[PDB]
């Protein structure tokens, strides 16, 4: 019955939810994330956009618009690491992004 | 600005509020049954036959 010391250390590690399938073959794929300017009003704490550069398509992931998922607001998402020699499951705040390929207008 | 991918996640944990056992161990509370109708005390012949 294994245990793990819960050492909460604090940054928000992104997690990806592809609307196409599973990313099972990673390769040359560039990932960049975007944050709003005005940090004054409390909407900047949720405004974040993740962009995915592939040569074929570009995948974009929101937190606010129509299609942004409700699993990271009605429930929190954490990330365990479990440095096995020390035996401490150190925990990071996380978000899940449901990515959707961009086409046109 | 890398954001390189990592390996597959090697386990999930689900945390939720568990129900208490001490509220789960109580015996039942039946409604007490009303008694069957009993003969009211102090009954006697109030009618003597005429004449």
């Amino acid at each position: 019955l294994p245990s793990a010391r819960w050492q909460y250390c604090g940054q928000r590690a992104v997690l990806v939810q592809f609307s196409n399938g599973k990313l099972q073959s990673p390769g040359n794929m560039r990932f960049t994330l975007y944050e709003n300017k005005d940090s004054t009003n409390p909407r900047k704490r949720n405004q974040r956009i993740l962009a995915a550069e592939t040569d074929r398509l570009s995948y974009v992931g929101n937190n606010f618009g129509t299609g942004a998922l409700k699993c990271n607001t009605l429930c929190r998402h954490f990330v365990g690491i479990l440095n096995k020699t020390s035996g401490q499951m150190e925990v990071y705040d996380a978000e899940l992004f449901n990515m959707q390929p961009l086409f046109s207008d | 600005g890398g954001l390189t991918c990592a390996s597959a996640p090697q386990g999930t944990l689900r945390i939720l509020e568990g129900p208490q056992q001490s509220l789960s161990g109580s015996p039942l509370q039946p409604i007490p049954a009303s008694p069957p109708p009993q003969i009211p005390p102090g009954l006697r012949p109030r009618f003597c036959a005429f004449g």
